[PDB]
RNA sequence: GAUGAUCAGGUUGAUAGGUCUGAGGUGGAAGUGUGGCGACACAUGGAGCUGACAGAUACUAAUCGAUCGAGGACUUAAC
RNA sequence: UGGCACCCGGCUCAUCGCAUCCUGGGGCUUAGUCGGUCCCAAGGGUUGGGCUGUUCGCCCAUUAAAGCGGUACGCGAGCUGGGUUCAGAACGUCGUGAGACAGUUCGGUCCCUAUCCGUCGCGGGCGCAGGAAAUUUGAGAGGAGCUGUCCUUAGUACGAGAGGACCGGGAUGGACGCACCGCUGGUGUACCAGUUGUUCUGCCAAGGGCAUCGCUGGGUAGCUAUGUGCGGACGG
RNA sequence: AAGGAACUCGGCAAAAUGACCCCGUAACUUCGGGAGAAGGGGUGCUCUGUUAGGAGAGAGCCGCAGUGAAUAGGCCCAGGCGACUGUUUAGCAAAAACACAGGUCUCUGCGAAGCCGUAAGGCGAAGUAUAGGGGCUGACGCCUGCGCAACGAUCUGGGCACUGUCUCAACGAGAGACUCGGUGAAAUUAUAGUACCUGUGAAGAUGCAGGUUACCCGCGACAGGACGGAAGACCCCGUGGAGCUUUACUGCAGCC
RNA sequence: AUGAGUAGCGAAAGAGGGGUGAGAAUCCCCUCCACCGAAUGCCUAAGGUUUCCUGAGGAAGGCUCGUCCGCUCAGGGUUAGU
RNA sequence: UCUACCCAUGUCCAGGGUGAAGUUCAGGUAACACUGAAUGGAGGCCCGAACCCACGCACGUUGAAAAGUGCGGGGAUGAGGU
């Protein structure tokens, strides 16, 4: 099956509505890093909260 | 399948090449041609 | 029990009766070794106000003696009745002089009419597996139609010009819907005419045997290298041999329908 | 589950040997038969003299099976292979004897000629 | 029900044996998460039989340790190991062994990585 | 349960894994003795092994924190 | 150089009409047993095969019954040349030559990632005069709706007799539907055993890899029917 | 599980036989075959045992199962057609169509007859009527039509084995589908803010009239409509071509 | 431009530890595992004409990534009386 | 340089079956043709790999491919393939 009529800007950017990211989850930055994830480690050091690990 | 060209070099000269041009005389009118033309290559 | 009946039979009848018109002449073949039974009252029914001869082919294969008494009955019952061999020409020659004699009055009544004599039309008819093409191949000397040793071999009808003199109509056989009597059942499906994946061969294995029994007990006693006579079957079948317990009955008609027995007839 | 074209064993002196059923009666669309049902069969084997003649249409009653029954207090019967006895319309037996074990259900459903026949009832 | 990791029986059970005897030897290692949640069964249920210690739990395990050098002065191969300095440190401590640690994701494939390592 | 969603839990806790007892399944483990020339049989022993099923037990993971979310409009009748 | 009328079968899914096949309620014409005929009624139901081109078609065996029709053959971007329907071949009939008829037969290629409206499921927003957590009423809509035997009534109503109702009770089936794995079975590729060939852990004994899970005998949880439980009863 | 062709135009497809030895083999026949016809029996390991010279016989021991896995023929009846082995529409038709061995008719005395070329020059052939061109048939046994022995991916019919073809479906494995990270096209397309029912209309309405329903935006599925998309899948007509046949004409070929 | 961030990414077993590097599932090294083996082995035709070796590179080409390449720059390499 | 036919020169075909002519001994004879035994190795012979075809079904049909793949099938010392 092929499209029976080009789709207006509207419709497409109607479509469009729930095509986006989502904004992560932010936490404490562990053992002075540098503002990590939850439930994982710190970007400096790998830290937990200040549990260096590797 | 075996497609229509295999290639092969001694054929192309002894069917396209220059001496057999120039053996008959309608080979030389194409050379003519050819030449007044201006094409690089002529021949083969 | 015999039911066979299938959808080219009805058709032929219904082709028959829209062609009946064109037709001067009609030929009747039925089989020598049964002539009562094989003969066909439903397209009887349908054949009538028109002249036809009463044809015994497969002659060689019945006794003598019984066909030419059959053929007395037939002849002063008030029709006509010859016996051929359609194989062999035995009796096709004389044929076209009787076919002459009786349209001759017509003939004559045309010709004093102010036209010149033209072609004798026929019709074949009959039931199945007897010798409606084989019959036309010989008269024609052409082989032009199409023969079996199994019924239902041909399937349309079809108009052959023997020379300037004969248009030849063939019919696939054609059987009555309904049997009612099982003895005539049985003699049709001994003799063939039947494309027996119908029908039990046991019961016409027991017929065969009980009818020899009966009627030819000497041809019953040399049989094929054994000679008893006892009450059950199951004396002869084990002859020659885990041994076929009742598929030698297919034997016991496979010899029977290729005369390995003498000539022999069932009237 | 005995259905159409399903191939049993007589168990009794009546000359056939081996039955093929043709329907299954008692029902609009029903397509199978237990212990203790009635069919009607066409005769595949017998003998060329007896009572009884291949061809034959009659009906019969089942009275083994590979997958047997059921019963009220948990209990199971199975047997080793398909058996019918060929009947009349009043529900006597067509033959004289009975041969084999014979199931406990045919009593229930007034078959009592063909339970007082039988040798061994289980 | 135990997970497939999209491959074959055969393979999964290759993977478990080279990974399980991987870790053994290098007493931490860098996987998948969800790969390494799949390995968390099959090393303590190892190193409760090294913990047994007879004769008929060693030709137990002998059917899945690859053959690995683990250290190479004294020549100890991963079952030596296996039933020798491991057994003995897990001597009073019933349970759990290892420890599942998650990291971020990475670049080719977007894949979240975790480490996994015995306690 | 396609993904969202729904439901059971987040260290005053039995949500998942492991460990210890079971239930089912299979059918007499390795080692060592004895008998036989040998293939093999017997004892130690309803033995050994056991994915998804039960009951106990915080041994390992369910830390942090972040975001959202009201102060109750107007008129007329009965206070 | 006549006469005078007319202008594709099968599969999978269904839905509607009544001009009613069965079941319900009636007059009747018909002892009862019955049967025939004519009204009212569309809720549900309305079969498996053999020969066969299913035809101007035969048969077998059941059932309370094996109704007639409309929807672009109802239905090919859902499936089947299986008829129709091509280029290769035999026989045929007509023809004065270029050809005419199909009269019989054998073989013989179409595809499509769903844009919009439609149907079947699942979510995200906001609204509902204060924010939330639960429990709910019911304007409306959909589902279900079928029948057979046997015992009593008592052979009593009847019928000289032979023969025989019957809808009030009571059991029990057929088909269909909804659930579930305690039983009987199925599968059950990270469960347990037997065994062939070859290769590997230095060798014996113990084991691993590959050969459809190498092949065989069993099999827990889960999912299942052919297994089990229940339903359509009335009543206003 | 139970049944075993009940499906269907049709056993299409799938299932089933298969290896090594030892017994046993029909009708028919062109006497060569048919024929591996059809049907039965045995295979593991140890000892006896340089086993006689690698047995064979004997004794024993295990499992449900002994060519223990992979690879190895399914079989039997009856009719047409063609004798057989072979060749054909590369890319829809592998056949009963073509060829074939044999038979028969006709021309040719050698610069042969036939062909290719305007001619020179060649093939036939360096060959000579037991040898060469051109037609028609198509083995060989019985007649001036009748025989199927052997062969066949041939066309019709039947019977065994065996089974998910089905009564009626149920689980399990793998590659897609689905979610996430990277890269990222196509046919189609007048603008569209694109319901339903009875009507009307070049005659088959999301767009017209009357009425009934319907909060805004997405994801996974199905294929009734948009006379859905792409190469018309065919009835006329071209006082459109090409091809073909002459008691239609007129030219040049050859021969007399 | 729409279809749309949709179909596809062209048969197949990899796992871990080190190293380089601004950046590593894809590059290099090591250890196990796995497939072909009458070839998925080696040697030399037709054919191609710099694709061969070493040092640098991250525009474009590799259906992703790339510190790598049959890609881009520089250099170098083919010895016959048999 | 693809395909049709021809001309001159090379090259390829794992294994296993059946057993013609001829020859020798010899019942038979006076010796045959015919018995058997031994030897012998013919065939547009048989089963079947490499090789060459293309009969059935399924998939693919904006394909891996402008004629392919998978499982079965025919010929395979010759009117052979190259
Ligand atoms: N012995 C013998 N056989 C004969 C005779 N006539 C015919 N046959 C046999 O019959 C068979 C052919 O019969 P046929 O005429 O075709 O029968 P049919 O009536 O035409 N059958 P269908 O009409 O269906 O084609 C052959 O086997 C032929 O030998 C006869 O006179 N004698």
């Amino acid at each position: 099956a092929v499209p029976f009529r080009r789709t207006s800007k509207m419709k497409k950017r109607l479509r469009r509505t729930h095509f986006k990211l989502n904004v992560p989850g932010m936490t404490e930055c562990p053992s002075c890093g540098e503002m990590k994830l939850s439930h994982r480690v710190c970007k400096a050091c790998g830290s937990y909260n200040g549990k260096d690990i590797n | 399948m075996k497609r229509t060209f295999q290639p092969n070099n001694r054929k192309r000269s002894k069917v396209h090449g220059f001496r057999s041009r120039m053996s008959s005389k309608n080979g030389r009118l194409v050379l003519a041609r050819r030449r007044r033309k201006g094409r690089k290559v002529l021949s083969a | 029990t015999i039911q066979w009946f299938p959808g080219h039979m009805a058709k032929a009848r219904r082709e028959v009766t829209e062609k009946l018109k064109l037709i001067d002449i009609v030929y009747e073949l039925v089989d020598a070794r049964i002539p009562m039974s094989s003969r066909n009252p439903m397209i009887e029914d349908i054949l009538k106000n028109k002249p036809r001869i009463m044809l015994l082919n497969k002659a060689d294969k019945a006794d003598a003696a019984v066909t030419q008494q059959w053929k007395e009955h037939f002849e002063n019952q008030g029709i006509r009745s010859l016996s051929i061999n359609s194989v062999n020409g035995q009796g096709l020659n004389q044929i076209v002089p009787a076919s002459k004699e009786i349209l001759q009055e017509k003939f004559d009544r045309m010709r004093a009419k102010g036209v010149k004599p033209r072609a004798i039309r026929a019709l074949i008819i009959g039931i199945p597996n007897v010798g409606k093409s084989t019959l036309i191949n010989r008269l024609a000397k052409k082989n032009i139609a199409k023969t079996g040793d199994r019924p239902g071999i041909t399937t349309s009808q079809q108009w052959v010009k023997v020379g300037k003199e004969l248009e030849l109509l063939d019919t696939p056989g054609i059987l009555w819907p309904k049997f009612e009597d099982e003895l005539v059942g049985l003699r049709l499906a001994v003799t063939g005419a039947i494309k027996d994946s119908i029908i039990n061969l046991q019961d016409v294995a027991v017929f065969g045997l009980r009818f020899l029994e009966e009627h030819y007990p000497e041809r019953l006693k040399e049989r094929y290298g054994l000679d008893e006579i006892p009450e059950d079957i199951a004396e002869l079948f084990d002859a020659i041999g885990l041994i076929n317990y009742d598929k030698t009955t297919e034997v016991i008609i496979r010899d029977i329908r290729t005369e390995k027995f003498g000539r022999l007839s069932f009237e | 589950m005995i259905q159409q074209e399903t191939r049993l064993k007589v168990a009794d002196n009546s000359g056939a040997r081996e039955v093929l059923t043709i329907k299954v009666l008692g029902g609009s669309g029903r397509k199978t038969a237990n212990i203790g049902d009635v069919i009607v069969c066409t005769v595949k084997q017998a003998t060329p003299g007896g009572v009884v003649k291949k061809g034959e249409v009659v009906k019969a009653v089942i009275v083994r099976t590979k997958s047997g029954a059921r019963r009220s207090d948990g209990s199971y019967i199975s047997f080793d292979e398909n058996a019918c006895v060929i009947i009349r319309d009043d529900k006597s037996p067509r033959g004289t004897r009975i041969f084999g074990p014979v199931a406990r259900e045919l009593r229930e459903n007034n078959f009592m000629k063909i339970v007082s026949l039988a040798p061994e009832v289980i | 029900s135990y997970r497939k990791l999209g491959r074959t029986s055969a393979q999964r059970k290759a993977m478990l044996r080279d990974l399980t005897t991987d870790l053994i030897i290098n007493e931490r290692i860098e996987t998948t998460e969800t790969r390494a949640k799949e390995l968390r069964s099959v090393v303590e249920k190892m190193i409760t039989l090294g913990k047994r210690g007879d004769l008929h739990a060693r030709r137990q395990a002998a059917a899945y340790i690859r053959n690995e050098v683990a250290n190479e002065e004294n020549n100890q191969d991963a079952l030596q190991k296996l039933f020798s300095d491991i057994a003995t440190r897990y001597e009073e401590r019933q349970g759990g062994y290892t420890r599942i640690m998650k990291l971020g994701p990475r670049r080719g494939d977007g894949a979240p990585m975790a480490i996994i390592e015995l306690v």
